[PDB]
RNA sequence: GAAAUUGACUGGCGCAAUAGAUAUAGUACCGCAAGGGAAAGAUGAAAAAUUAUAACCAAGCAUAAUAUAGCAAGGACUAACCCCUAUACCUUCUGCAUAAUGAAUUAACUAGAAAUAACUUUGCAAGGAGAGCCAAAGCUAAGACCCCCGAAACCAGACGA
């Protein structure tokens, strides 16, 4: 609800796409598991699709923490000092490629 | 006293969460808060 | 929409546009271009050798969560959907003229 | 009290003279009148399968699987398992191998 | 507040014991031994719920015809009075008929 | 129940550096069990909220109310307690912070009505809560005045945009 | 607040190099992190060392490119403007505020080697123009001044 | 609702202080009597350590009363209100904002049980089922469907002038 929530105006980084684009995504940390059927599907995440998404995109970097955990987790780091962490708990490769590249794209 | 509910504070607190910015006891009381947050919506 | 926009600029597209983020495209369906002590005015569209608009895509996001509740009373009749409609803003560069009068 | 050897690794790279050996072993094995498709001949008696399956495996460190050894048919599948390489590595070590790219780190807190 | 304030103490399982090793060990007794024995005969419970399932009015009038002898007083009386309204419910009661 | 308020008074700060302010004295106390209703124990703390030590001893030595009594036991035993171990220099630089009463244990007993009709009644009880700070009592804030009352209104008059457009 | 070294996902070397990438410029490793390394962090690490290049010359390279070469671009934008009003909007672009605003949100502070967390004003100024004389002595003039073009002029 | 006939120990997918016995107890208390019948406790290895770092969390309050206007919000907005929109909920009903019912509020407890068939999924198949039963594709096994509170009363045996 807008009134029980707060609000904004539109705004870019640092006047973003003016000069140049510069993209915001500056880290990935992925927390997953070697054992958890709900880490299944980050793992084959990392297995198959994180190599073709950290050439695609060389600005950011990418952790991939590999520990026994029971929801797997991403972390994303933004330029501007801004951290949003997501659960990848039990999702498809495909689901959790749409969120990752979701998060690149976000500000 | 087998299957008791245990996370009924927190269907309490996300129907209490948007209910925090009103008047009166609907704010905090989950019967009248409750009421309320659906006409809300 | 019909957008008013200038050099520099941000525009908010309430869906997802199939680009790349920092892409830059070309506006084209331009209605009215003007300046101070002139403007030019399309019947209902200027030509393209006329006017261009540049853009650029600088975010692909999501909008806030909008909550569709439905309630309707002593019929027990009560629903509740949170939707998330994609969005993309774009930066408007440049607008240039050409003398084509 | 009997020591135990240590565990063996199932890296089998398959080797370059796989064919003249397997010539070696089939000659000793099914007597010294080959037929001319030494390729085709039958491994319907079970005495010697495992002559040529149990000589096989004491050289070359590497075992047909029990799920394997009714496929095990002729001497062309034989050479066709031992042709197919099998690698042994923990799979932290399969991500590092695999070229990564400078900005993408693994860590294996295993 | 109908929560706890700390973590419940470490429920630890051991996944090993006599009882789960060994769970269903025999329970294919009567088609790998020449059908001597019987599952049914393996299992150990009540002497009136030993290889047979039951609803519930069914249930308690087999324990009162098998154990109702030797059964205590108030026990007896609450189990004939069991049987009384699961008579009535099930013959009288419900939506299907 | 909790005792906050004397876990208050038992924290302790690091050594000061020699070149900042001097971090006036705190010192917390309270009574318990208090046979008095809170409510009323309230009009007597809200009545010495804000005051100088002395001018609260003088208020409550010429209130009319137990409360008034006992409020002002409390007192002097915090002032005591100020200038006894906190290292408060002199006993009347000291004032009243926060003043508040709260609620205690009561208990229940029965009140005989007409007919077979019966009440409960409640043995209230109360806390009172008063903690002092070293220094002169802050003045009060001076009431608004219409230079700041046209100020105000022109600040939202030249905080008006124009809404709902580019 | 504690710096993003010691949090705990950190790869200095990783993180030089999606500097240079995401920033889409060519910079010299050995040069960004001579940029990165203060005077301030070499005395605490001595320090620390009795219980090596720092900024100063490519801090003074960025400073003085900066200086020139926003000169120029708002003298050839604005020919009316006189040497009073340049000079204000140099000292503007390059003042304290919008240096550091532009470092925080490319994230210098978080590559900066320093003493004290948050990293000082004057400090994180210095490390940014370290930066723009790294990449001056690495690109080349042109480049450079495109980059001082975007990340100041935007401001 | 038959019968002849057939043949047949030492654990818990239990509860954990409103639960599980009513039970800390048939005690306190109530009644002349028969009889009815409760509530609750939580430190630590050490309390021959009474200390102080434990909080944070329901309702109710205090810190901190109030400011034209109206189901208490929503759209909003630079801005809490001011502007615009808007006849609480449940049951009952032809139809309730109804001035019809119930509800002060918080916490906890408190209400869909199963056959005959059918359908789905297996196994075997003119047979199926670990006797008995059914069978002109059937039989065997599983799944899946049937609430809670409330009278005035009637009878039996006691206890009471
Ligand atoms: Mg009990
Ligand atoms: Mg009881
Ligand atoms: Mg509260
Ligand atoms: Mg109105
Ligand atoms: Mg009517
Ligand atoms: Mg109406
Ligand atoms: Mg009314
Ligand atoms: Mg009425
Ligand atoms: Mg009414
Ligand atoms: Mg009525
Ligand atoms: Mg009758
Ligand atoms: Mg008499």
């Amino acid at each position: 609800t807008a009134r029980g929530t707060p609000s904004r105006f539109l705004a870019s980084v640092l006047h973003n796409g003016l000069g140049r684009y510069v993209q915001q995504l500056q880290r990935l940390s992925f927390s997953v598991s070697r054992d958890g059927a709900s880490s299944r599907g980050a793992r084959e995440f990392v297995e198959r699709e994180v190599i073709d998404f950290a050439r695609r995109n060389p600005g950011v970097v990418i952790y991939v923490n590999s520990r026994p955990c029971c929801v797997p987790r991403v972390v994303a780091e933004y330029l501007n000092g801004a951290v949003r962490e997501e659960s990848i708990h039990c999702k498809s490769v495909e689901e959790i490629s749409t969120l990752v590249q979701k998060l690149a794209d976000q500000s | 006293l087998r299957n008791r509910v245990t996370d009924r504070y927190f269907r309490i607190q996300e129907v209490l969460k948007h209910a925090r910015h009103f008047r009166g006891r609907k704010n905090r009381c989950y019967r009248l808060a409750v009421r309320t947050v659906i006409r809300a919506f | 929409r019909q957008w008013k926009v200038t050099s520099e600029d941000l525009i908010l597209i309430g869906n997802e546009l199939d680009l790349a983020c920092g892409e830059r495209i070309r506006l084209e369906k331009v209605l009215l271009v003007g300046a101070d002590n002139f403007t030019l005015l399309g019947k209902p569209l200027l030509g393209k050798d006329l006017v261009r608009v540049e853009a650029t895509v600088i975010e692909k996001t999501e909008s806030w969560p909008r909550i569709i509740m439905r309630f309707r009373k002593r019929k027990n009749f009560k629903k509740k959907r949170i939707v998330t409609t994609p969005q993309t803003v774009l930066r408007i560069n440049s607008i240039e003229i050409a003398p084509c009068l | 009290i009997l020591v135990c050897p240590p565990l063996r690794s199932r890296a089998y790279t398959p080797p370059e003279d796989l064919q003249s050996r397997l010539e070696s072993y089939v000659k000793e094995v099914f007597g010294s009148s080959l037929p001319s498709n030494w390729q085709d001949i039958s491994l319907e008696d079970s005495r010697l399968k495992f002559n040529l399956l149990a000589h096989l495996a004491d050289d070359l460190g590497h075992v047909v699987p029990n799920s394997r050894l009714h496929q095990m048919c002729r001497v062309r599948d034989v050479l066709d398992f031992y042709n197919v390489p099998i690698q042994d590595r923990s799979k932290f070590d399969e991500l590092s191998a695999s070229n990564l790219p400078p900005n993408l780190k693994i860590t294996w807190s295993y | 507040i109908g929560i706890r304030l700390t973590l419940p103490p470490p429920k630890v399982v051991d996944r090993w014991n006599e009882k789960r090793a060994m769970f269903g060990v025999y329970d294919n007794i009567g088609i790998l031994g020449n059908f001597e024995k019987h599952p049914k005969e393996l299992i150990r419970g009540p002497i009136w719920l030993r290889g047979w399932k039951g609803n519930e009015l069914q249930r308690c009038i087999r324990k009162r015809k098998m154990v109702g002898s030797r059964m205590f007083a108030d026990d007896l009386h609450n189990l004939n009075k069991r049987i009384r309204y699961l008579y009535k419910h099930f013959n009288r009661h419900g939506k299907f008929r | 129940i909790s005792r906050k308020w004397e876990k208050k008074n038992k924290i302790v700060y690091p050594p000061q550096l020699p070149g900042e302010p001097r971090r006036p004295a705190e010192i917390y106390h309270c009574r318990r069990q208090i046979k008095y209703s809170k409510d009323k124990m309230w009009y007597l703390a809200k009545l010495i909220r804000g005051m100088s030590i002395d001018q609260a001893l003088a208020q409550l030595e010429f209130n009319d109310k137990k409360g008034a009594k006992i409020i002002k036991e409390v007192l002097l035993e915090a002032q005591d307690m100020a200038v006894r171990d906190h290292n408060v220099e002199f006993r009347s630089n000291l004032y009243i912070a926060e003043s508040t009463s709260g609620r205690g244990q009561c208990l229940k007993r029965i009140r005989y009505h007409g007919r077979g009709r019966f009440g409960i009644m409640e043995k209230v009880y109360c806390h009172y809560f008063v903690k002092l700070v070293e220094g002169p009592p802050p003045p009060p804030e001076p009431p608004k005045t219409a230079v700041a009352h046209a100020k105000e209104y022109i600040q939202q008059l030249r905080s008006r945009t124009i809404v709902h457009t580019l | 607040p504690v710096r993003r070294s010691e949090k705990p996902n950190w790869d200095y070397h990783a993180e030089i190099q999606a500097f240079g990438h995401r920033l889409q410029e060519n910079f010299s490793l050995d040069l960004l992190k001579t940029a990165f390394v203060n005077s301030c962090y070499i005395k605490s690490e001595e320090a620390k060392r009795q219980q090596l290049k720092s900024n100063q010359e490519l801090s003074e390279q960025g400073t003085s490119f900066s200086q020139t070469c926003l000169t120029q671009f708002l003298e050839d934008e604005y020919p009316d403007m006189p040497t009073e009003g340049i000079k204000n909007l140099v000292d503007f672009l390059t003042g304290e505020e919008v240096v550091c605003h532009v470092a925080r949100n490319l994230a210098v502070e978080q590559l900066t080697l320093s003493e004290e967390f948050p990293v000082p004003p004057a400090v994180l100024q210095q490390t940014f123009f370290a930066v723009i004389g790294a990449l001056l002595q690495s690109s080349g003039p042109e480049r450079t001044a495109l980059f001082i073009r975007d990340f100041l002029i935007t401001q």
